[PDB]
């Protein structure tokens, strides 16, 4: 996508001097129920070289979500930035009512994205074939929350279904050495692991390089003012 | 109607709060900051994963007394100059 001047402007605009705490999206917006936000101070963490915060990677995920079901894409559940260190730290009752209200099993695709001591990565739970993956745009390993993750579908199925899982028709994979790394820039680690849960949320292999990144930022700001993505 | 509520960091302390149903959570929000000695922009709360925000009311987001809120600390890798 070659951006349209006038969105180049409102992007520019996004990006631009103005109050930190001015709130530049929310969905669903006023008057909602909270209701995730966007203030530029968050938006401005989409600059080139920036790193993204917690708030721009929960509410792209959550527009991957409404995607999904207005495009007939795979029953795509996405958890909370805060969901992982809360489980890894405090176990399966700290978690389990954030998922009231949902048959997480019902779903076709989870996504997890996972902020690690600086930087972010995403673990993929697919149920329909009953497999865990760790992508991560520095290569590291993520079996170790992997098998957290996996422990947590045990103890939901268990408390809410009343059922077991048979974890050994479930399976782990990291990815292989060139299957899309770059660490030469953690700073981009966040732009990684939302272009990855695009692609992954459709099914589609991941093709995009480093080299579109800057591109993907400055489209991304595009995203979240309109609550749509291109 | 005032509802007790819990609000839990990530350090693992409590600290209780008694509030009106109907009052918007940002006084809840004020009151725990200064407390702890925290900025407002570097931390978040959240209902069972869920964010809420200044303007929300308790019966807004049905909370029923006795819940807890958790604040997380804000998730960004670094520091551009």
């Amino acid at each position: 996508l070659e951006l349209t001047e006038d969105m180049e402007k409102e992007i520019s605009n996004a990006l631009g001097h103005g109050p930190q705490d001015e709130i530049l999206s929310s969905a669903p917006p006023p008057p909602a129920k909270g209701g995730l936000r966007i203030t530029r101070g968050d938006i401005q963490t989409l600059k080139n070289y920036h790193w993204l915060n917690d708030e721009v990677i929960n509410f792209y995920m959550n527009l991957l979500v409404e995607r999904n079901k207005k495009q007939g894409y795979p029953a795509l559940h996405v958890f909370s930035t805060f969901f992982y260190p809360k489980l890894k730290s405090g176990g399966y009752q700290a978690v389990k009512r954030w998922t009231k209200g949902v048959n997480l099993f019902e779903q076709e695709i989870i996504l997890v994205p996972i902020h690690r001591k600086v930087h972010w990565s995403l673990v993929v739970i697919d149920l329909r074939k009953k497999c865990l993956k760790y992508l991560d745009s520095m290569g590291q390993k993520g079996h170790r929350i992997c098998e957290i993750l996996l422990q947590y579908l045990q103890d939901e199925s268990k408390t809410k279904r009343n059922s077991d899982l048979n974890l050994l028709e479930w399976t782990h994979h990291s990815m292989k050495p060139h299957e899309i790394p770059q660490q030469l820039n953690g700073s981009d680690s966040g732009m990684f692991t939302c272009k990855y849960a695009d692609y992954i949320s459709r099914d589609k292999p991941i093709t995009f390089t480093q080299h579109q990144m800057p591109l993907f930022r400055k489209k991304m700001v595009w995203e979240i003012l309109h609550q749509q993505l291109l | 109607d005032h509802i007790n509520l819990k609000v839990a960091g990530q350090d693992g302390s409590v600290v209780q709060f008694k509030i009106k149903r109907h009052t918007p959570l940002s006084k809840l929000m004020k009151a725990y900051c200064e407390r702890q000695g925290l900025s407002m922009r570097q931390i978040r709360f959240r209902f069972d994963g869920q964010p809420i925000n200044e303007t929300d009311t308790p019966a807004q987001l049905e909370m029923e007394d006795e819940d807890t809120i958790d604040v997380f600390q804000q998730q960004t890798g670094g520091v551009y100059l």
